[PDB]
């Protein structure tokens, strides 16, 4: 039953959310992580 | 040197993170070898 | 914008690939109709 969410109208600050090293792997496709913190998103949707 | 095998990831060309953003960090164009091993049997205090 | 230049170098390298052989095929196409053009030029000389 894996969870779906949306996410929508938020300042991400996705350096703050690379601090938590409890993270045990990381990996992004599309983009590089380091430019996480330098792009804009229209459209974003979690799973967990 | 010795440091934490949880990092050990991060020290590899090409590879990046924390310890490679701001601990140390090998060039992307590197020429040589990375060896390590586990010294908990000495190291540990 | 997107990308790590270890990533980035084999898109990179494609486009590359792509847009010269393109200026390849547009240069050799048009020195065939440069030829053409020449043969004509040296029948109208003749004519004049």
């Amino acid at each position: 039953a894996w969870n779906r969410k949306r996410i929508s109208n938020c300042v991400a600050d996705y350096s703050v959310l690379y601090n938590s090293a409890s993270f045990s792997t990381f990996k992004c496709y599309g983009v590089s992580p380091t430019k996480l913190n330098d792009l804009c998103f229209t459209n974003v949707y979690a799973d967990s | 040197f010795v440091i934490r095998g949880d990092e050990v990831r991060q020290i590899a060309p090409g590879q990046t993170g924390k310890i490679a953003d701001y601990n140390y960090k090998l060039p992307d164009d590197f020429t040589g070898c990375v060896i390590a091993w586990n010294s908990n049997n000495l190291d540990s205090k | 914008s997107r990308l790590d230049k270890v990533e980035a170098e084999v898109q990179i390298d494609r486009l590359i690939t792509g847009r010269l052989q393109s200026l390849q095929t547009y240069v050799t196409q048009q020195l065939i109709r440069a030829a053409e053009i020449r043969a004509s030029a040296n029948l109208a000389a003749t004519k004049m």
